[PDB]
């Protein structure tokens, strides 16, 4: 392996205005779209199931 | 700003992962109440993504951006070492718990601790195998700071691999051990104190593996410096804790109550 | 204007870092002007007004008594009042009936036994009835 | 420190020629927090560094703070005002009372 | 008009009236010793120094508020 | 401490709307369940 | 940007706002639900209609005032709002996670509503202790549901605990020592110290009753040769810090508070205060055991506990006698917030003392879980917490919106519910003397005079609640801001103007 | 100020109205306070 | 420093690994498993377990884990 | 070898304070700095960014009250409590 | 029992309780003292235009702070503990009764000579013959012999539940799996009511006790008569 | 840059007085609702 | 040497907790039967454990003990 550290530390202090965790890239994108989706879907089912539950 | 403070930039992941909370908890009681392992698998892929991302983050401030100025890293680690404190009450609260159950066998047990019909695992024998385990990997690891702040990136990685494969090794023999062993989890106060607090300690060695891996893989991309590696230090404190806990439940539940 | 020094009327800091009126207008610049030569000279109405421009309330005016506290009292019995008119309508919508053992003919014979029982004869309640002249004594 | 020690030392700092504004204010507001109605000795020397200062008003203020010190005792001011009658009259100092700021 | 007390007037007020509340405070003394204290002990002792413990069942059961004693 | 006008008086009538809609808002949900419990419990 | 700001915000100020509004909100759910309970014992007989309603009821209205609206209104709230400020720091040493402690409130609620809803709900008691949390005495998800709710709660204080211990210690501008940082800030160390050292032994504790509930475990189990007692060790050695975590922001408020109407640049005392606020921190992890008096402990145990327990009076009358000489030679303001400082000192004293009366185990044996518990804990929460709350809302109200209140307004709610919580608790004292049981849906007849009277004060109470709600739209539908702060030269939090600016202290303040 | 104008008809008229509504609340309404029997009720026979 | 430890990882910790590793493989052998006695604190079941058929542990073993009924 | 060193990676802010230290200087306040004998002559500077800085005067050491103000840009200004002087001057 | 209206304790039937009832009133006389001293310090305090704002010293002030509420904190303790010893003594009994608490009701047993067990359950107020308290009478109350040192014992076979009857300053949790034990003695004959004391489900308020004190010999009737 | 001054450090809007009342009767509102309408539920289930 | 009335004061068992005391005069009275059989002494000298634990012991735990010996699942020592 070689030190690459230089190149990371270029791409993640560009002034993009980007906050830190979407300014990796696309993929950050992705993964937090990913991420979000799941949580508020699960959300929305736990509440459906609170209602089955409690009925 | 003219003070060496770290501004956090507007985060996500607090959110998701009190809503991953949310799932996890929702998850156990669906699983425990009406057979569903839905919500809890949606909980624990979240966690762990937003934990990637939350982590991730941190190193991206850190090593790729600059935020930690020593005032910043003086922080965490008061953070870390207030974080083992809390982790060290836990167990005490099982370890209250066997020795409260032992030190006073109830009739049902016959009086006597180990209670009738239990036939417990021989301290000396894979017991002090895991013992030996944890202390050699806690000797590694030692060896592995050092090499790191000498400079020395071959034999740093060398010494943090061994301290690895020694954790997955101890985890191995714990998990082998819990399918021979003749008593369970439901074997009255023995199996429950027995199981439940090896079963955290257990918990705490693959999330203190896991913390070594990462340690492993950002100084395989050169991520500390021979200086800066506060991330190795906090993973060796929770190595270490992980440690003498285990001692104190070897002397405890299986010498001791044995 | 937060960050300035400001003007305060209190009983335990009677000299404020600054002047109540700070932008004197011609006719005060020269009220200013007047207070350099003997005092004596300054008549009872310039000597208020010098007065005036340092400061915004004498001692008495800034620690006058007010009739506030009788708003606040009439305020809080008006609505502790109101409270009563919830509790009414409670009595009346919601509570039903309170139990038979609370009916004259009930809570005399249990009285009658509570005395035979001899509850509390040292102080509390039979100790309170002459068992002699048989009458609450 | 001794009540006489005490007394001079303010007499003693209200006295300085060249006292500046700010340090009226603080040794008036300073004083103040004290047990203790100031002796006449000490509020004429304030009242004559007022008007080493050319002011008026604050000679005023530390009359009407001095009646506010003595809280239910009513017989200090009205000694108090005795002893500096010759400052007052000479300064040109007319009471908080006479001015109607009472 | 003659020199007054000028120095320590808080101090000297919160002494005067620091005599006083002591004297207010056990002044419920000597007395809740008195109306409630020594009314129960005294109370007590009365209604035990002639009590006929059998007299008083034998009326009780009289009275038929036994279920094992009629 | 002081405060300074504000920068619309309040009116009696504008008192009035906004106190008793204080009041009204939480004792009507509370009214019409507790009056009505003997109607959720015939079954 | 609504997103950025309030759903992944990483600022002190916006997160204490979050706290604030989760907890007034919260304070309504617990307000209603201490209305269910007294108005099923205003007359004899029975309301709600069962038992188990009542029993969950008196539960939720537990949970919900201590984990949901003191907690995150005095440190989550203040915590947030003043702590960062009273010491020239930026924000909070781990912003970032600062924001989840408050977001695991919501979920964390949720489940606890979700278990009074689900089957018969839990109806335990807020201590949850086997055998009657079990799987047989209370099967279904309800006290899983519970459990849960508390793990979520304590994850939040112990990950707000470490925020607050690592800023208080680590973000203090270079010449200023612990002994410089004001009363407040040194309140809610030692408060996040007990947090820190108590909520895992909870954890461990009902991480227990969910195994024996649903991995056939047998910890409390008496047949598999546990023990339902242990639970009770556990719950309690956190449940007694747990009070002073309670109260102990409630002190420091109350001491700037007093300083401040009392036209004081000081507390009287600030070291002795400093030592009694970590005394009554180290006392207060000792003397657990005597919530359990009547659970057939030793003697000797029994005399220490008692002993043991007594000694904590000492330390929080270093306080009292400490506020008192603060107003002592005060230039007395009477606003609002002196108000209700000036009832918490008094009425706190009342409910400590009857404390002391409590901590004899020889006493206890018949005033435990009796109505004078009941009352003894109300003149401290409900009068002490509360109060300091109040007193702090009234008092930094300006400083955190930029708006002020009407005092008028603020002293007629203070006058109301002084009366309202006085008349509701005060009887309880004799309801408890007498004999009335804790948990008890009715009750025999002769107790029906002072149960009718408390359950009229508790209406007294909900009218200022209402009142209070009214005062708060008042101040933002008038919007009269803030020209000039007195005493900002030993009050720093107000140094940055009202509201402050969303970053405060970007350049530090102090010369060695 | 308003207080001064109208406070002492706040402090007369609103003690008027809690003293009225209150003793109409505790003697109309048929509340049951359940005062001690001593000196009220004269004891019947039980059985 | 780095030496010593190197050395301690090498030559004690690990050979301190090595002689356990052997004892415990060699001085092993599967269990003699006890003859069956229905003691009631042992093998509690106070509700099901929520997986399998809600009567076998975790990690039941069948050769030394008997159920309730005795082993299968 | 093959680790490196703070000189070779540090960057951002802890680089700055890493330079800024080896040359003796405190741009990020990480110092508690020295009292002047604060006298109107020789004046505390505080140094600033901006038109006003906070000073918290700890007038006598033991003192557990800190005195706060702002300081302006202009002349000097005296603690309210102790009177000892302060000047701005620029970062 | 409690009588309408009452503000202290129910009159004391054991000595232990009497006991207690003088301890409680020394307590409520230091209550009365530093409550109305805090309150009347903060009259003091707020009714004076006089000042004083500058650096008060807590040099003196302390010393008083630590030593003299430590030595109130003493007289409190030595009576309290004096009792809290007396009630552990050794009592001698002459009679063992067990009672088990159970799912809304208590069962009780007297098996020092032959069993005598039975079930006491509360008297439902639609069936109380008039004049019975309303939650608070027992189809079969716990019949013992007054004046005599009684070793009462109390388990449950089910959640917990407490066994209290406050005349005779009693409070026993009843655990399951546990034999807790207290001493019991009357200094008078008659009826002494008690209720459940630990939350035990949706009938806790419904399952009292009652003790009926009666000389030894009738004690021995009713115990035969009841086998 | 986040607006700053008094009305706009809050995630409500505090600009009409009358559409504030109406969201705060709700916020509080709702919160003192809620517990009995657990209650209706509680005793309509059985 | 009986005409008991009740289970004397044990200073083994001095406090509240008394679940031992029952316990240990349960077997007590199983291991002295035992013992005396084997030397051909009278089983009627275990009485005075026997008149302890039928008075401190609840018929319940005595009738799951008893239970439990004959099915072979008795916990303690006898
Ligand atoms: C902080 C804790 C707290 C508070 C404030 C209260 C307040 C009240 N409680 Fe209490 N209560 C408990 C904690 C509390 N309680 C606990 C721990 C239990 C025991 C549970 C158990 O046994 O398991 C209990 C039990 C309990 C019982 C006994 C139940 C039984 O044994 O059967 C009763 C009975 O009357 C009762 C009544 C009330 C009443 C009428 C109020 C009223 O005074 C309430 C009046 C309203 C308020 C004081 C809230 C106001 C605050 C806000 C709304 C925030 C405002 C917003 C801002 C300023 C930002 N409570
Ligand atoms: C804010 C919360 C809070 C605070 C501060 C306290 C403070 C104290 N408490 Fe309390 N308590 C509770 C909340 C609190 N408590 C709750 C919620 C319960 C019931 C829980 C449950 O079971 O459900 C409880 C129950 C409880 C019990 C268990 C009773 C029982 O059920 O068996 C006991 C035991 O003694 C106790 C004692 C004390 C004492 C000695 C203090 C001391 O801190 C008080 C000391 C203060 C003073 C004494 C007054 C000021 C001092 C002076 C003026 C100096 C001079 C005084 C003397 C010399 C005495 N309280
Ligand atoms: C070998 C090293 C690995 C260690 C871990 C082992 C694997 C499974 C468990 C994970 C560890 C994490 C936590 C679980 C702890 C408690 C119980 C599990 C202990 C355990 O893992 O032990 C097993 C129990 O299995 C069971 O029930 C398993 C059932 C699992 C369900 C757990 C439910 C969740 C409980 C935790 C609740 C959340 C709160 C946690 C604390 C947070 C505080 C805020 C033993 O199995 P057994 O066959 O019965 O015995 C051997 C017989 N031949
Ligand atoms: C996959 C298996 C499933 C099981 C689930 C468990 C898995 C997850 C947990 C494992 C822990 C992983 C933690 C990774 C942390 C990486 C980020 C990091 O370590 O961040 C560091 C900062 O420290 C920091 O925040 C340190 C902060 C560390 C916090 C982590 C503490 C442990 C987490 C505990 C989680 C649960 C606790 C248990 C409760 C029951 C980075 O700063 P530096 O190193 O100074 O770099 C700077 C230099 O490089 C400059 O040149
Ligand atoms: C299923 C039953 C219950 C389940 C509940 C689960 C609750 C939450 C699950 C999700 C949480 C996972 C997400 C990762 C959290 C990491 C927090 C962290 O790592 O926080 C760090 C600080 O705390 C530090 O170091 C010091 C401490 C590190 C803390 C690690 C967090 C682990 C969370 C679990 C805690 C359990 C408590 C343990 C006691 C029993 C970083 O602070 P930030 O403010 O981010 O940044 C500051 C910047 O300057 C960094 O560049
Ligand atoms: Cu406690
Ligand atoms: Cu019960
Ligand atoms: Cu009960
Ligand atoms: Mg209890
Ligand atoms: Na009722
Ligand atoms: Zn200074």
């Amino acid at each position: 392996f070689e030190n690459r550290v230089a190149e990371k530390q270029k791409l993640f202090q560009e002034d993009n205005g980007l906050p830190v965790h979407l300014k990796g890239g696309a993929t950050d994108n992705i993964l937090y779209r990913v991420t979000m989706t799941l949580c508020l879907g699960g959300t929305l089912y736990s509440l459906y199931c609170l209602g089955w539950a409690s009925f | 700003q003219t003070h060496a403070y770290h501004m956090v930039n507007p985060s996500p992941w607090p959110l998701t992962g009190a809503l991953s909370a949310l799932l996890m908890t929702s998850g156990l009681t669906m699983w425990f109440h009406f057979n569903s392992m839905t919500l809890l698998m949606i909980g624990l892929t979240t966690n762990m993504l937003t934990m990637y991302q939350w982590w991730r983050d941190v190193i991206r401030e850190s090593t790729f951006q600059g935020h930690h100025t020593p005032a910043v890293q003086k922080g965490l680690r008061y953070g870390m070492i207030l974080f083992i404190i809390s982790e060290v009450l836990f167990f005490t609260g099982f370890f209250w718990a066997f020795y409260h159950s032992s030190l006073a066998p109830t009739p049902e047990l016959g009086g006597c601790w180990p209670p009738t019909g239990i036939h417990p695992l021989n301290p000396l024998e894979v017991p002090l195998l895991n013992t030996s385990v944890l202390l050699a990997s806690g000797v590694s690891i030692t060896w592995a700071h050092h090499s790191l702040m000498e400079g020395d990136r071959k034999h740093m990685l060398q010494a943090l691999f061994i301290t690895i494969t020694l954790g997955v090794y101890f985890t191995l023999l714990q998990a082998s051990e819990y399918y021979e062993a003749p008593f369970t989890i439901s074997d009255g106060v023995y199996g429950s104190t027995f199981f439940v607090a090896t079963g955290f300690h257990g918990l705490h060695v693959i999330i203190g593996s896991t913390f070594l891996i990462v340690c492993f893989f950002r100084q395989l991309k050169f991520h500390f410096t021979s200086n800066h590696h506060f991330g190795f230090e906090a993973a060796a404190w929770y190595w270490h804790f992980v440690d003498v806990v285990w001692l104190f439940l070897y002397v405890s539940i299986y010498w001791w109550g044995s | 204007d937060y960050a300035l020094p400001s003007y305060v009327d209190r009983r335990d800091y009677p000299l404020p870092d600054v002047a109540h009126v700070k932008n004197l207008s011609a006719s005060q610049k020269a009220l200013k002007e007047k207070e350099k030569a003997s005092w004596s000279s300054l008549s009872i109405d310039e000597k208020v007004e010098l007065y005036r421009l340092k400061f915004k309330e004498s001692f008495a005016e800034m620690n006058r008594s007010t009739n506030e506290w009788k708003t606040v009292v009439g305020a809080a019995m008006f609505f502790i009042g109101f409270t009563a008119l919830l509790l009414i309508w409670e009595k009346h919508y919601v509570y039903g009936p309170i139990p038979h053992t609370f009916e004259e003919e009930w809570v005399a014979k249990q009285t009658k036994r509570m005395l035979d029982m001899k509850v509390a004869p040292i102080q509390g309640f039979s100790a309170k009835w002459d068992y002699d002249k048989n009458e609450w004594k | 420190e001794t009540d006489e020690e005490f007394d001079a030392r303010w007499v003693t700092y209200f006295n300085k020629p060249d006292i500046d504004a700010w340090e009226l204010r603080k040794g008036m507001n300073t004083l103040v927090g004290y047990d203790l109605v100031p002796e006449p000795k000490i509020i004429d020397a304030a009242l004559r560094a007022c008007r080493r200062l050319n002011d008026f008003a604050s000679a005023v203020r530390i009359l009407e703070v001095v009646k506010d010190k003595a809280g239910p005792h009513k017989e200090i001011y009205p000694y108090v005002i005795q002893e500096l009658r010759p400052t007052l009259n000479e300064l040109g100092i007319s009471t908080p009372e006479e001015l109607g700021l009472d | 008009l003659a020199k007054p007390q000028m120095r320590g007037l808080l101090a000297r007020r919160l002494r005067f009236h620091i005599v006083g509340a002591f004297m207010v405070s056990l002044g419920f003394a000597t007395f809740y010793k008195f109306a409630v204290a020594e009314k129960r002990k005294k109370a007590y002792a009365d209604f035990y120094r002639n009590y006929d413990s059998m007299k008083d069942f034998e009326e009780m059961r009289k009275a038929g508020i036994f279920q094992s004693a009629k | 401490i002081h405060s300074l006008p504000p920068e619309g008086k309040l009116g009696i009538m504008e008192l009035a709307v906004g106190l008793t809609s204080c009041f009204v808002t939480f004792l009507l949900p509370a009214g019409w369940i507790l009056s009505h419990l003997e109607t959720y419990r015939r079954p | 940007m609504f997103i950025n700001r309030w759903l992944f915000s990483t600022n002190h100020k916006d997160i204490g706002t979050l706290y604030l509004l989760f907890g007034a909100w919260a304070g309504m759910v617990g307000t209603a639900l201490s209305l269910l309970i007294r108005a099923e014992l205003g007359q004899p007989g029975t309301l709600l209609g069962d038992d188990q309603i009542y029993n969950v009821v008196v539960t939720a209205h537990a949970f919900v005032m201590i984990f949901f609206m003191v907690m995150p209104i005095m440190i989550g709230g203040f915590g947030n709002w003043l702590v960062p400020l009273m010491i020239g720091a930026p924000d909070m040493a781990f912003p970032r996670m600062n924001n989840m402690s408050f977001w695991l409130l919501p979920p964390s609620f949720l489940l606890l509503l979700a278990s009074s809803m689900v089957e018969a709900g839990a109806g335990t008691g807020w201590t949850v202790y086997p055998p009657l949390a079990g799987n047989l005495a209370h099967a279904g998800a309800s006290v899983d549901l519970t459990i849960f709710s508390l793990h979520l709660a304590g994850v939040s204080s112990i990950l707000g605990a470490i925020n607050f211990i690592t800023t208080i210690i680590n973000m203090k501008p270079p010449a200023m020592s612990q002994y410089q940082t004001p009363l407040f800030v040194w309140s809610v160390m030692i408060t996040a110290v007990l947090l820190l050292l108590s909520l895992p032994v909870l954890a461990a504790g009902i991480t227990m009753l969910l195994t024996d509930r649903n991995l056939n475990t047998t910890f409390f189990d008496p047949a598999g040769g546990g023990d339902p007692i242990l639970y009770q060790h556990l719950f309690w050695f956190f449940g007694h810090p747990e009070v002073y975590i309670l109260i102990l922001p409630g002190f420091g408020m109350i001491s700037h508070i007093v300083t401040y109407y009392s036209g004081k640049k000081e507390p009287f005392g600030y070291m002795g205060m400093v030592w009694a606020m970590m005394s009554i921190g180290f006392l207060g992890f000792i003397v657990w055991a005597h919530h359990m008096f009547t659970v057939g402990m030793d003697v000797d145990t029994r005399a220490y506990f008692t002993s043991a327990t007594m000694i904590i009076a000492i330390p929080t009358g270093v306080k009292v006698f400490s506020w008192l000489a603060t107003l002592h030679g005060g230039n007395i303001k009477w606003s609002p917030a002196m108000m209700w400082a000036l009832g918490f000192i008094f009425l706190f004293t009342v409910g400590g003392l009857t404390g002391i009366v409590l901590a004899n185990s020889s006493l206890d044996i018949v005033l435990h879980d009796t109505y004078y518990v009941v009352a003894h804990f109300h003149y401290v929460l409900s009068m002490g917490a509360v109060f300091a709350i109040m007193g702090g809302f009234v008092h930094w109200f300006p400083l955190f919106s930029g708006y002020t209140l009407n005092d008028t307004w603020a002293k007629i709610h203070f006058a109301i519910m002084f009366v309202g919580v006085n008349m509701t608790f005060f009887p309880q004292h004799f309801l408890g003397l007498s004999g009335m049981p804790r948990r008890y849906s009715d009750y025999p007849d002769a107790y029906t005079m002072w149960n009718t009277i408390s359950s009229m004060g508790s209406f007294i109470s909900l009218t200022a609640v209402m009142l209070m709600v009214f005062i708060i739209w008042e101040a933002f539908a008038s919007k009269r801001e803030v020209l000039t702060v007195d005493l900002t030269t030993t009050n720093l939090e107000w140094l940055n103007g009202c509201p402050p600016p969303y970053h405060t202290f970007e350049e530090p303040t102090v010369n060695l | 100020d308003f207080h001064d104008k109208y406070g002492n008809a706040v402090l007369a008229s609103g003690a008027t109205f809690c003293v009225a509504v209150w003793v109409y609340m505790a003697t109309q309404i048929g509340i049951e306070w359940n005062p001690s029997p001593v000196g009220r009720v004269t004891p019947k026979e039980w059985r | 420093g780095a030496r010593t430890w190197r050395f301690l990882t090498f030559g004690l910790a690990l050979p301190s690994v090595a002689l356990c590793t052997l004892n415990s493989w060699l001085h092993s052998g599967h269990r003699e498993r006890p003859a069956f006695i229905p003691y009631h604190h042992l093998r509690i079941r106070t509700k099901p377990f929520s997986w399998g058929d809600g009567n076998h542990t975790f990690f039941h073993n069948p050769r030394v884990n008997p159920l309730p009924t005795g082993y299968e | 070898g093959g680790v490196p060193t703070d000189e070779e990676q540090a960057t951002g802010l802890e680089r700055e304070v890493m330079l800024a230290a080896r040359k003796g200087q405190d741009p990020y306040n990480i110092l508690a700095p020295k009292a002047t004998s604060g006298t109107k002559e020789d004046p505390n500077l505080v140094p600033s960014i901006t038109n006003k800085r906070i000073v918290g005067c700890i007038c006598e050491e033991d003192n557990s009250t800190v005195i706060w103000f702002w300081l302006h840009k202009g002349e000097a200004q005296r603690c309210p409590s102790c009177g000892t002087h302060y000047k701005l001057v620029p970062h | 029992m409690a009588y309408p209206m009452q503000l202290g304790f129910q009159d004391a039937t054991s000595p232990i309780m009497e006991e207690l009832l003088h301890f409680h009133d020394h307590t409520l006389m230091i209550v009365f003292l530093i409550s109305s001293l805090v309150l009347y310090i903060i009259s003091l305090m707020l009714t004076t235009k006089l000042t004083h704002t500058s650096t008060m010293d807590a040099q003196e002030v302390e010393t008083i702070w630590t030593i003299l509420p430590a030595i109130i904190l003493i007289l409190i303790a030595l009576p309290s503990l004096r009792i809290l010893y007396m009630m552990d003594e050794i009592n001698n009994p002459s009679l063992t009764v067990k009672t088990m608490g159970h799912q809304w009701y208590w069962s009780y047993e007297y098996t020092d000579y032959e069993d005598l067990s039975f079930d006491s359950y509360m008297i439902p107020t639609s069936e109380l013959k008039p004049g019975e308290l309303r939650l608070l009478e027992v189809d079969n109350r716990v019949v013992l012999p007054m004046e005599m040192t009684i070793r009462m014992l109390v388990s449950s076979e089910d959640v917990l539940h407490s066994w209290a009857v406050p005349s005779l300053g009693l409070k026993t949790d009843a655990i399951p799996g546990r034999l807790n034990q207290t001493t019991l003695m009357s200094s008078r004959p008659g009826l002494y009511y008690g209720q459940c004391s630990e939350i035990c489900g949706s009938n806790h308020s419904f399952m009292p006790i009652v003790l009926e004190l009666v000389p030894l010999k009738y004690f021995e009737k009713w115990s035969a008569s009841m086998l | 840059h986040y607006e700053e001054g008094p009305g706009k450090n809050i995630p409500f809007s505090v600009e009409n007085k009358w559409r504030l009342l109406a969201m705060m009767t709700l916020f509080f509102g709702s919160g003192f609702a809620a517990p009995f309408f657990i209650v209706r539920h509680q005793l309509l289930k059985k | 040497i009986k005409n008991y009335q009740t289970a004397p004061f044990d200073s083994r068992f001095p406090n509240q907790n008394q679940t031992r005391n029952c316990w240990q005069n349960y077997l007590d009275f199983h291991r002295c039967e035992k013992a005396m059989t084997a030397k051909g002494g009278d089983v009627s000298v275990c009485e005075w454990y026997r008149r302890v634990y039928k008075s401190l012991c609840p018929i319940s735990w005595v009738s799951t003990w008893d239970d439990r010996r004959a099915e072979g699942t008795f916990p303690g020592k006898i």
